[PDB]
């Protein structure tokens, strides 16, 4: 009133999570990184 | 219409734009649309043309 150990564990975890989510917002070489907005100015061929 | 090398633009803005006086219109040679589809052009909104 120490605990690194501990708490490299969550922010190990906590920062690939971040990350997972992240790239979800790539294009990987695409018009939009948003689906909706593929599918709402483009027909499906 | 002007030349190629000085092409005239306009600009388009507030109003509804319908393709369906244009795209039912069967008096063009070409009509190509790259990045749309010339049917879902009614769907969206734009900022300028």
């Amino acid at each position: 009133s120490a605990l690194g150990k501990l708490q490299d564990v969550v922010n190990q975890n906590a920062q690939a999570l971040n990350t997972l989510v992240k790239q979800l917002s790539s294009n990987f070489g695409a018009i939009s990184s948003v689906l909706n907005d593929i599918l709402s100015r483009l027909d499906p061929p | 219409f002007a030349s190629v090398y000085a092409w005239n633009r306009k600009r388009i803005s507030n109003c509804v734009a319908d393709y369906s006086v244009l795209y039912n219109s069967a008096s063009f040679s070409t009509f190509k649309c790259y990045g749309v589809s010339p049917t879902k052009l009614n769907d969206l909104c734009f900022t300028n043309v």
